[PDB]
RNA sequence: GCCGUCGAAGGUGGGACAAAUGAUUGGGGUGAAGUCGUAACAAGGUAGCCGUAUCGGAAGGUGCGGCUGGAUCACCUCCUU
RNA sequence: CAUUAGCUAGUUGGUAAGGUAACGGCUUACCAAGGCAACGAUGCAUAGCCGACCUGAGAGGGUGAUCGGCCACACUGGAACUGAGACACGGUCCAGACUCCUACGGGAGGCAGCAGUAGGGAAUCUUCCGCAAUGGGCGAAAGCCUGACGGAGCAACGCCGCGUGAGUGAUGAAGGUCUUCGGAUCGUAAAACUCUGUUAUUAGGGAAGAACAUAUGUGUAAGUAACUGUGCACAUCUUGACGGUACCUAAUCAGAAAGCCACGGCUAACUACGUGCCAGCAGCCGCGGUAAUACGUAGGUGGCAAGCGUUAUCCGGAAUUAUUGGGCGUAAAGCGCGCGUAGGCGGUUUUUUAAGUCUGAUGUGAAAGCCCACGGCUCAACCGUGGAGGGUCAUUGGAAACUGGAAAACUUGAGUGCAGAAGAGGAAAGUGGAAUUCCAUGUGUAGCGGUGAAAUGCGCAGAGAUAUGGAGGAACACCAGUGGCGAAGGCGACUUUCUGGUCUGUAACUGACGCUGAUGUGCGAAAGCGUGGGGAUCAAACAGGAUUAGAUACCCUGGUAGUCCACGCCGUAAACGAUGAGUGCUAAGUGUUAGGGGGGCCCCUUAGUGCUGCAGCUAACGCAUUAAGCACUCCGCCUGGGGAGUACGACCGCAAGGUUGAAACUCAAAGGAAUUGACGGGGACCCGCACAAGCGGUGGAGCAUGUGGUUUAAUUCGAAGCAACGCG
RNA sequence: UAAGGAACUCGGCAAAAUGACCCCGUAACUUCGGGAGAAGGGGUGCUCUUUAGGGUUAACGCCCAGAAGAGCCGCAGUGAAUAGGCCCAAGCGACUGUUUAUCAAAAACACAGGUCUCUGCUAAACCGUAAGGUGAUGUAUAGGGGCUGACGCCUGCCCGGUG
C-alpha cells in the first residue's frame, strides 16, 4: 500500500519531467502544498494550482522547461524515508550541488530550503534533494 | 537488503585465512598445549631432505627439505640458492612464502643463518641466499 | 583443654564434554600421455534437463510427471505492413 | 558461537531473626511459586578495561607495547589476627606440589621488586652510581631509609639531525665493458692544483639543573605577666651522582667514516658472456629446450642510503558485506504456494502534547595524546604553554513542521450492503457413449504380427478376421481456443447436493478497520511406502529375439510392481515468467475473454489474457502500463570454482529419504551474453566420371625399375599419405 | 577361623556376600511401554521438650499418622527370625507358556503374526462296513491341511526333472 506520499509527488514530477509533460495532478496535502509552493518560488515549477474537491483537493503542477526544451528540474531524491528518517543540525545542512539545487527541509519555521535555514540557524528533517 | 534487515541481520564480512599457518601456532611443552604466536620465523630439525619434481608446465629438480618445527608441526621447506650442506638432523631456520611449482611447500629455508651456509659463488644479491661481501 | 557448625585439600561413584590413538574400513584430491567402453557438447549416434524409483563392469538406460535452457517440419493464433 | 534453547531452586517475592561501616537472600527458619529467556536465559570458547595507538578522504576496520586512570593477582588453595585502612608481594596459621638442612625428633624457603642465572623461544639489556633534584616513610630537626626516582652501561630497535668532503679541473690518460672496429661508456669521475675541519685527535677553559631544609641574625603578627617558642617577611652560610659530562676555544689531517636492493610488464634502471625446460628464478602474468634486457656473472643504470631487503601481522587499495556505497530474468542469489503471530511500515484535516527532532544555557567528558598557534633546546626529533576537538551524556528553558502520544472529523484505501456476470475452482453420490482386453458361441482357413531386414512370439488342439452377446477396469473424441478458473500444485463426458473464490455496476453503511510478514501452521505434480480393495490399457524392472566388434541401450515380442480407489505417510520437481508481495506514476497500435454506459456499426470505460512497440533500463540478449522503467514499505536470498549439498550434530519419516549444513585440502580461474571461424551421423537447393549406364584397366606369373628390410669394407645423400617410392 | 581372596576348578559347583523400611540419585538402548529396585550414596536405638494432623464425639476419651529441637547409651540400634548380589558383552530363541511321570526343561514344542493350498455347503477334511455323527446347528471376514514363526527391513535366479 501507499507508505511515502512525498515520494510518490517527487517520483510523479520525476516521471513527468523525464516525457516532459507540461502538467500534472497529484492528490494534494498541506506537506506536498508547501514543497510545491517551495519549487515556485525558487523557479523550478512554472505555477502551482491548487483545486477543491470534496476529499483531498488537487494539485495542479505547471513544469516549466527552458529555451532548448531544457527542464529546469534535472533530478529529485528523497531523502528522510519512512523506512530510515534523516534530521539534519543547522550546521551540517548540506548543500545541493554547491548551491546550485535546493534541499527541503522541514523545520519547527515551518517547510523551508536549506539555504535560508542556515539564516535562522534551525534544522529539521531532510525532505527531498531537488537540483 | 532493507535498513530493517541490516538492524536484523548486520553485515558479516569474510574472515581472512591466512598463510604459512604452521608460523602462526607456538607451543607449551609444560601444559603440552598449542598457543598462538605469529612469528616472524621458526627453527626446526630437517628430518628428510632431498629434491622433488615441480609442476607440469615446468620441468626442473627443485631440492627440499622435510622441517619438523619448534611447533608439532612437519612442514615442507623449499632450498632457495645453488649448493646447500644440509642432511638430516639440521636445525633450519624456516622463514613463509611458497613455491608456485611444488604443490605441498609452503614455506622457505633461510640461507645464511644457524646451521645453514650461503651461496658459494653469489656476489649480487647477497642479502638472499646468505654469503657475506666477498673481500 | 574438650566438642560442634562451616570448612580447603583428599577419597569414593555414576554420568557429560574435549583431544590423541586403534586392527580394519569408506568415499574425495593429486600424479605417471597405464587398460575397457564412448556418456554430454552438432538432433553427439537414442533432444536434453529436473524430481523420483528400479536395474547395470562403468558412463547410464528405462518407467511416470514437468520445462525449453530443442532441430526440422505441418500449421497455428495474433501481430504486422 | 542458535550445529549453545529453555535456565534457577536462595532460585524469586514476603514475614521474622541474626550480622554488616551500610541496604540487601547477605545468612537462617517459615510462608507463597515464584524469577530470567529469540530484545539471545543458560552453556561453550576467548579476553584485563579505558584514555589511547595503527590504518582510512570519510564512514569505518584492526589493536590495548612504553605513559596515565581503574581492576585483579603475588608458588597453588583456604582462613583469620593486628590494624583507620589487609583477609596483606619482601606479615601469620593450615593443606598441597616442589627445593634445602637434620643427631630422624624435627626445621627453612618463595624475584609477576631491581640487576642477574638456567629454560622456552626467531626474539628483548648492567649481578652499575647516587639520594645531587622530585616524591614517599619516620623524626622538632640535623639526619636515616628509598633498585621509587635522577643518571650512567648495552642493543641501528625506532624517529630526528649531521657527516663520510668541497672549488677549478679535458664528457681523452690508464683500465673495465661492449662495439657496426670507426668509436662509445664509466666521466669532471680521476690525477692535478687550491680549500674547509662538520667530524676525528690532543690541550685548555667549563654551565644550568641550586631551590632548599637546618643553623644564624634582623623585624612583624598572634598569644603573652613576661620570656622562650611558632607563623610570616628579609639576607647570610652552605651542597652535584651525572661530571671535568654538555659546550666553547687553539693546532692538525681530506686524511679514519657505504652499503643494500632492482633493471620483461605492473614498476624508475639494458647490454655482453656462461648454461641450455638443466642449473636455476618467481608476488602475479610466467622465464629457462645453443642468439634469456626473466636464470649466474661482468659493466652500466636506477631507487634509497647508515641503512637496504626478506619474512610475520593489521588497515588500504577491496564499492570484494555496498549506512555512506552492491545485487537476485540468463553470471551467486525470489522460499513451490497460501493462512497468518510478533515486529517493521502506514490515507486526509483540526486541536493538544512534547518522547524523537531542532535551538540555547549550565555540569562533566582527568591529565597525558591528535590538530592549530606560540616559546625553548644551534635546527629537527623532543619539550612546555594556550586553544580547539571529542558524548545516542545529565539537568534545565525555548520552537512545534515532521515522526511519536492523546482527543475529534473525513471518505478515495480496505471492507459490508444492493443489482448483475462468467467460469475444466473444490468435495460427495449417481447416469451415459465410443474404444481396449478377456470370455462364450456362428461363419471361417493357413497364416497373423513386426522390422531397415529379421526373428522371438501367437496359430494349425483352428489363430488373425468377421457377427452377436457377456464380464471387468480405466479415460472422457467432436466442443477445444496464446479459451476460462484456481494462491500454487493443478482443474475437461453429463446430472444432482453441499461449497470457495473473482469481475462489473451503484454508492446504501464503517471511517484507515491497511501492507508485508521471522517463528508457526496448512496445501502441495509425478514417483515412492503401509493397510485393504481393484487390476482393462500401458508399462519400470525381467525374459527373450535382433543390431553392433562388444549392446546388461535405442528396434521387436511379452511382461511384474506401478498406473485406479479409500484411508494415512512422504513434502520433493527446469514445483519456471528461471522474474517475491503491496501501492502510485510513465507514448502508443492492434486483438481476445467477462461486464457497464452512450450515439448491426461507432465511441467511451472496468478487470483479465496476448502480440508489436516509444521514453527509460540492461553486459548483451532483451523488458517495456501483465517492466527487467520511475518511486516508497516489508520479507526471503548471494558474496570465486571444486571438495559438497559431502561430513558431523540435530530434527522429521515405517523406509526411501527430507530440512539445516561445514571444514581440512586444492586451482586461478569458474561463469553469463554476444562475435569470427571450424565442426555436425543436420536438413533444404544446385554442381562435379561423385553416383548410374557403361564401354573399357590393375592386384595371379616371369622380367625391369625404385624402395623398405636384411647384408656388406662400403652397399654415398636426400623423397615417406594424398602432394615419397621409372622421385632428384 | 590368622594373612591372601578364585591362585581350586572343565566351570566361582558349593559356600560366602546384598536383602526390610524412609530419603536422595539412576546411563546407554528402546518397539517410547520399558530398561529400573538399574547403577550409586545416607538414615533407622532410647528418653525428653515441642506441636502440627483426620478418625469416630456432646465432650472427656479412644484410634491412626507428622514435623522441629534437646539430650542418653552400646562394638553394633530393620542389635534375634523372616525379606534382590550386581555390572559389561556375545550367541540361541521374540515374549507368558508346554515337553521325555522315573538320567535331557533346552537352542526343542506352542504361540500371536505371515503365506500357500483345498473347500459352494449332505462343503472339504475326519470316525464308522452302514446307519448315525464331528466339522456346525458354522457358510469363504467360515472351515480343513502344508510350511514359516512377535516386530523392523526384506525374500534374488531357474519350470529341464518330479509333483
Amino acid at each position: 500500500t501507499m507508505t511515502d506520499p512525498i515520494a510518490d509527488m517527487l517520483t510523479r514530477v520525476r516521471n513527468a519531467n523525464m516525457v516532459r509533460h507540461e502538467k500534472l495532478e497529484l492528490p494534494a496535502s498541506n506537506i506536498k502544498k508547501e514543497i510545491a509552493e517551495i519549487l515556485k518560488s525558487e523557479g523550478f515549477i512554472k505555477n502551482v494550482e491548487y483545486v477543491e474537491d470534496d476529499k483531498q483537493g488537487v494539485l495542479r503542477l505547471f513544469l516549466k522547461y527552458g529555451q532548448n526544451d531544457e527542464r529546469v528540474i534535472t533530478g529529485l531524491k528523497r531523502i528522510s524515508k519512512p523506512g530510515l528518517r534523516v534530521y539534519a543540525k543547522a550546521s551540517e545542512m548540506p548543500k545541493v550541488l554547491n548551491g546550485l539545487g535546493i534541499a527541503l527541509v522541514s523545520t519547527s519555521e515551518g517547510v523551508i530550503t536549506d539555504k535560508e535555514a542556515r539564516k535562522r540557524n534551525v534544522g529539521g528533517e531532510i525532505i527531498a534533494y531537488v537540483w | 537488503p532493507t535498513i530493517n534487515q541490516l538492524v536484523r541481520k548486520p553485515r558479516q564480512s569474510k574472515i581472512k585465512k591466512s598463510d604459512s599457518p604452521a608460523l602462526n601456532k607456538g607451543f607449551n611443552s609444560k601444559k603440552k598445549k598449542f598457543t598462538d604466536l605469529n612469528s616472524p620465523q621458526k627453527r626446526g630439525v630437517c628430518t628428510r631432505v632431498g629434491t622433488m619434481t615441480p609442476k607440469k608446465p615446468n620441468s626442473a629438480l627443485r631440492k627440499y627439505a622435510r622441517v619438523r618445527l619448534s611447533n608439532n608441526i612437519e612442514i615442507n621447506a623449499y632450498i632457495p640458492g645453488i649448493g646447500h650442506n644440509l642432511q638430516e638432523h639440521s636445525v633450519v631456520l624456516v622463514r613463509g612464502g611458497r613455491v608456485k611449482d611444488l604443490p605441498g611447500v609452503r614455506y622457505h629455508i633461510v640461507r645464511g643463518a644457524l646451521d645453514t651456509s650461503g651461496v658459494d659463488g653469489r656476489r649480487q644479491g647477497r642479502s638472499l641466499y646468505g654469503t657475506k661481501k666477498p673481500k
